[PDB]
């Protein structure tokens, strides 16, 4: 067997009441080989 | 006991949410913490058992 | 850098992936069932067989580098972020109802080019959560980004091209 299951939770919508938060900057990274992201490039 | 058993726990920059072993030489046993799933240090263990085996 | 190769269910949806602790059972992560292919990131199962209903769903493709990976077929997700247009994430956090959240996303720029970003630090758990557009298409997954000397998280968002349709 497995260790991991899944299980619906919702449907994939937008909401127009939705809150808005969060900024919107440009930073500068590099992906390493590892799939993780690096800063100052 | 391997030295990286006194290096505090490191739930990495992901956001998954894995319950994993870290030593804790404070009291002297070991106890969960939250691996975000990358960049795992070694002080990060699947289980009490392993963790306590290892630094133990 | 990637990797190739009883049915579980793949009704088309957001969904909490699962997993047992020696105490109790918990969130590690989530993703989105769409087509009948089930996309994530590869750092919440780390291409491990999941469990569907009451068949089992096995990986199709996986990439570390890109930390993606797709079950029950090739990847099915296509829409990007146009650069402009503000979006929303499809908050699946440990524990809470699903909620969506609005942004206007910021960018990562890499040597190999720019790539979408948000700046929302949700609760470890919530990788796989997508994000989607004014049409309600998903454009990327949450989960994978970095933490800021100043105590930010900026996490990508991270897509990829239909694996069914050439690219041209």
């Amino acid at each position: 067997s497995t260790d991991m299951w899944i299980e619906r939770t919702a449907d994939i919508s937008w909401e127009s009441d939705a809150e808005i938060t969060g900024s919107s900057e440009r930073v500068d990274v590099r992906l390493d080989d590892d799939g993780n992201f690096q800063l100052m490039n | 006991r391997p030295d990286f058993c006194l290096e505090p726990p490191y739930t990495g920059p992901c956001k998954a949410r894995i319950i994993r072993y870290f030593y804790n030489a404070k009291a002297g046993l070991c106890q969960t913490f939250v691996y975000g799933g990358c960049r795992a240090k070694r002080n990060n263990f699947k289980s009490a058992e392993d963790c306590m085996r290892t630094c133990g | 850098g990637g990797v190739l190769w009883k049915k579980g269910d793949t009704t088309t949806g957001v969904y909490r992936i699962m997993t047992r602790g020696l105490l109790g059972s918990y969130q590690a992560g989530a993703g989105v069932m769409v087509e009948g292919v089930f996309h994530t990131l590869w750092h919440t199962t780390k291409g491990a067989a999941l469990m569907s209903g009451e068949g089992r769903l096995d990986p199709y493709w996986g990439s570390v580098k890109e930390d993606r990976l797709c079950y029950g077929g090739p990847w099915q997700l296509q829409h990007k972020w146009n650069g402009q247009d503000e979006v929303q994430m499809i908050v699946v956090e440990p524990g809470r109802n699903v909620k969506n959240v609005q942004t206007k996303p910021g960018v990562f720029k890499t040597p190999e080019g720019e790539i979408g970003a948000v700046t929302l630090d949700f609760p470890t758990g919530t990788s796989g959560s997508p994000i989607v557009d004014k049409n309600g298409d998903v454009i990327g997954l949450y989960g994978n980004g970095v933490i800021m000397p100043n105590g930010s998280y900026i996490s990508a968002i991270v897509q990829g091209e239909r694996m069914d349709e050439p690219i041209p």
